C-alpha cells in the first residue's frame, strides 16, 4: 500500500509543488518516477532508508526528502510546462520488485488566460436502435475543456457504474492547430431498453475537472475556471 | 550502460488467441528480469521476476516469461490471452550491484479485440435532452477487424472505435462517435471513411 | 572437495558514526583477502602470495562491493533494532557467512547464506538450497520476506555461477 | 569478484 498525493494538481510556471508519498510497508528504498508516453517511466530520485538521497537517471529541476521511514517528498520549485507529466512514487523491499502508487496527475501550465471547464451535455438513444438492438445507448459529452485534466464518469440513480461503459482513453484537440487547443472528450453507456424505457431510472454523466485552486489569481471578464464538477443528465422515456 | 528494448508500443490481439510481447535488453553477466502490467488509471504491478534457475517463469495466470542467455531476452508470452489482459505491459531490468536500481521499456499498449459473433453495423442519430435539437451520430454494434479513421473534413469530431462491456448479460459491443457543432451535418455525411456497406441509417 | 567461506561483520557505534564493517575471504579455510573500515585507507588486500598477482581493477571492484555492503550493513542494523525492540542507543554486531563447497569433480556440492545477531543464530539457507531455517519469531519475519521475493534464487544466481567459477581460479594459484 | 547485497532483512 502506497498513497500519494496531492492525486490532481494544475499550477502556472513559476509556481511551487510538492508531491507526498507515504508507505504503510516498512520498506527501505522509495522512489519517484514520471511517466510520459513516448519515454515510459523514468527515475527522478530515490533513497535507501530514512535520510537517503540518490540521484536518479533525469533529477533536474526536482528536489527529494526522505523524512522518515514511510515518507519521501519529491519537490518542484520552479515548475517547467515540461514537467507537465503522470508522476509515481513506489516502495521496495527486494531488488527490482516495487509496490506503486495510483499516480499524480499534474499539469503545469504556462498562462491561466486559456483555462476552461468543460461543457458536458447527454444525448438520449435512438429510438431505431431501440427497436432493431432491444438495447439503448446514452453518450455523453465534454467540449471545450483545457487543460487536459479530467475525470467522466457515469452515474445512474445514485450509483457509479462500470457495466456497460466505454470512455475514449484519451481526448483530442477541438482544434488541433492551436498549441493550447481546447479538448472533448466521449462516453458511452449502454443499457437494456427496457431499463431506459423506465421514467423512474435516472441518468447522469458526471465529469470532475481540475482547473485553478481556490487561492489563486484571477483577471478576466469570464466567470473564473475553478476546479469543479460538470454534470448533463437525463430521464428515461417510455413514449 | 543498461538499456531495455520493446519493439512495438501498440499491440492487438483476437480474445482467446495467442500473445507474445517482446523485450530485449543490454547484456549482463547476470540480469535480474521482471514484467509489470498497468491497468487504466493504476500503477503499475509486478507480473513476474525472474533472478536465476530454470528460465521460463511461469505465471499463476497463464503468463510466462523466458530468459534467453544467447538472445539476452526476456519475452512474455500468453497462450490464450482474456479480454482483461487489456493493459499496458512493461519489461524492466537491474543488474547485478545495482539491483534495486531499475531500466524501464517504453511499454506497450496491449489491446484484446472484442469477438463480435453477431456483428450488425449501424448508425444512429441521437438527440440532446436538454436542447432539443443539437445532436451527435453514433456508429456502432460493428465487426471487431473493421476500423475508423479522422475526420476528413476536419470541421467535424470523431473519436477511434471503443469496446463496452454489458457484463450483467455477457454481450460486448464496439463504438464510435461523431459530431460537429455545426448545423449542417448528416449520419452518412459523417463515417464516410472505410465503413461497411451494410451499416444501417 | 574444496571449500569457499567469507565472513562479514558490521559493528554499530554510538551516535554520530557510521559501523565498523570487517571481511575476510577463506579459501578452503585460509585467510586469502580481508577488508576493514578502519584503515586509513580502506580497501581490499591479499593476505596470501599468489593473491597478489591481480589487477587493479580487480581490487577497485571488490573494494567497490564492500562499499555497498556498509551501506547494506548500517540499514539492516537499523532494522534489527525494531524487529526486537531495542533501545538506538546499544551497540550491536550483525554478521554474515557465505560460500559453496565444490565436489571433488569440481562440482557444487553445497551452498551457505546466513546470519547472526549479536552472536545468535537467525536466519540460514538450508541444504536444499530454496528454504530456509529461522531461529526466532523476528528471524521468522525475515524469513516470510524473503520467501515471498525469492531470496533463494536471488542468491543461487551467484552461487551456481561466479562463485564455483571463481573458486576454481583461486585453486590454480596453489 | 563476489556476491551482490544481500536482500534487505
Amino acid at each position: 500500500a502506497v498513497t500519494q498525493s496531492p492525486r490532481n494538481k494544475v499550477t502556472v510556471t513559476g509556481g511551487n509543488v510538492t508531491l507526498s508519498c507515504r508507505q504503510t510497508n516498512s520498506h527501505n528504498y522509495m522512489y519517484w518516477y514520471r511517466q510520459d508516453t513516448g519515454h515510459g517511466l523514468r527515475l527522478i530520485h530515490y533513497s535507501y532508508g530514512a535520510g537517503n538521497l540518490q540521484i536518479g537517471d533525469v533529477p533536474d529541476g526536482y528536489k527529494a526528502t526522505r523524512t522518515t521511514q514511510e515518507d519521501f517528498f519529491l519537490l518542484l520549485e520552479l515548475a517547467s510546462p515540461s514537467q507537465t507529466s503522470l508522476y509515481f512514487c513506489a516502495s521496495s523491499d527486494a531488488p527490482g520488485q516495487l509496490y506503486f502508487g495510483e499516480g499524480s496527475k499534474l499539469t503545469v501550465l504556462e498562462d491561466l488566460k486559456n483555462v476552461f471547464p468543460p461543457e458536458v451535455a447527454v444525448f438520449e438513444p435512438s429510438e431505431a436502435e431501440i427497436s432493431h438492438t432491444q438495447k439503448a445507448t446514452l453518450v455523453c459529452l465534454a467540449t471545450g475543456f483545457y487543460p487536459d485534466h479530467v475525470e467522466l464518469s457515469w452515474w445512474v440513480n445514485g450509483k457509479e457504474v462500470h457495466s456497460g461503459v466505454c470512455t475514449d482513453p484519451q481526448p483530442l484537440k477541438e482544434q488541433p492547430a492551436l498549441n493550447d487547443s481546447r479538448y472533448a472528450l466521449s462516453s458511452r453507456l449502454r443499457v437494456s431498453a427496457t431499463f431506459w424505457q423506465n421514467p423512474r431510472n435516472h441518468f447522469r454523466c458526471q465529469v470532475q475537472f481540475y482547473g485553478l485552486s481556490e487561492n489563486d489569481e484571477w483577471t478576466q471578464d469570464r466567470a473564473k475556471p475553478v476546479t469543479q464538477i460538470v454534470s448533463a443528465e437525463a430521464w428515461g422515456r417510455a413514449d | 550502460a543498461q538499456s531495455v528494448t520493446q519493439p512495438d508500443a501498440r499491440v492487438t490481439v483476437s480474445e482467446g488467441a495467442s500473445l507474445q510481447l517482446r523485450c530485449k535488453y543490454s547484456y549482463s553477466a547476470t540480469p535480474y528480469l521482471f514484467w509489470y502490467v498497468q491497468y487504466p488509471r493504476q500503477g503499475l504491478q509486478m507480473l513476474l521476476k525472474y533472478y536465476s534457475g530454470d528460465p521460463v517463469v511461469q505465471g499463476v495466470n497463464g503468463f510466462e516469461a523466458e530468459f534467453s542467455k544467447s538472445d539476452s531476452s526476456f519475452h512474455l508470452r500468453k497462450a490464450s490471452v482474456h479480454w482483461s489482459d487489456s493493459a499496458v505491459y512493461f519489461c524492466a531490468v537491474s543488474a547485478k550491484g545495482t539491483g534495486s536500481k531499475l531500466s524501464f521499456g517504453k511499454g506497450a499498449k496491449l489491446t484484446v479485440s472484442p469477438n463480435i459473433q453477431n456483428p450488425d453495423p449501424a448508425v444512429y442519430q441521437l438527440r440532446d435532452s436538454k436542447s432539443s435539437d443539437k445532436s451527435v451520430c453514433l456508429f456502432t454494434d460493428f465487426d471487431s477487424q473493421t476500423n475508423v479513421s479522422q475526420s476528413k473534413d476536419s470541421d467535424v469530431y470523431i473519436t477511434d472505435k471503443c469496446v463496452l462491456d454489458m457484463r450483467s448479460m455477457d454481450f460486448k459491443s464496439n463504438s464510435a462517435v461523431a459530431w460537429s457543432n455545426k448545423s449542417d451535418f448528416a449520419c452518412a455525411n459523417a463515417f464516410n471513411n472505410s465503413i461497411i456497406p451494410e451499416d444501417t441509417f | 572437495p574444496h571449500s569457499m567461506r567469507y565472513y562479514e561483520t558490521a559493528t554499530s557505534r554510538r551516535g554520530l558514526g557510521e559501523p565498523r564493517y570487517t571481511s575476510v575471504g577463506y579459501v578452503d579455510d585460509k585467510e586469502f583477502v580481508r577488508f576493514d573500515s578502519d584503515a586509513e585507507n580502506p580497501r581490499y588486500e591479499p593476505q596470501v602470495p599468489w593473491m597478489e598477482q591481480e589487477g587493479p581493477e580487480y581490487w577497485e571492484r571488490i573494494t567497490q562491493v564492500a562499499k555497498g555492503q556498509e551501506q547494506w550493513f548500517r540499514v539492516n542494523l537499523r532494522t534489527l533494532l525494531g524487529y526486537y525492540n531495542q533501545s538506538a542507543g546499544g551497540t550491536h554486531t550483525l554478521q554474515r557467512m557465505y560460500g559453496c563447497d565444490v565436489g571433488s569433480d569440481g562440482r557444487l556440492l553445497r551452498g551457505y547464506e546466513q546470519f547472526a545477531y549479536d552472536g545468535c543464530d537467525y536466519i540460514a539457507l538450508n541444504e536444499d538450497l530454496r528454504t530456509w531455517t529461522a531461529a526466532d519469531m523476528a528471524a521468522q519475519i525475515t524469513r516470510r520476506k524473503w520467501e515471498q521475493a525469492g531470496a533463494a534464487e536471488y542468491y543461487r544466481a551467484y552461487l551456481e555461477g561466479e562463485c564455483v567459477e571463481w573458486l576454481h581460479r583461486y585453486l590454480k594459484n596453489g | 569478484q563476489l556476491s551482490d547485497v544481500p536482500m534487505d532483512l
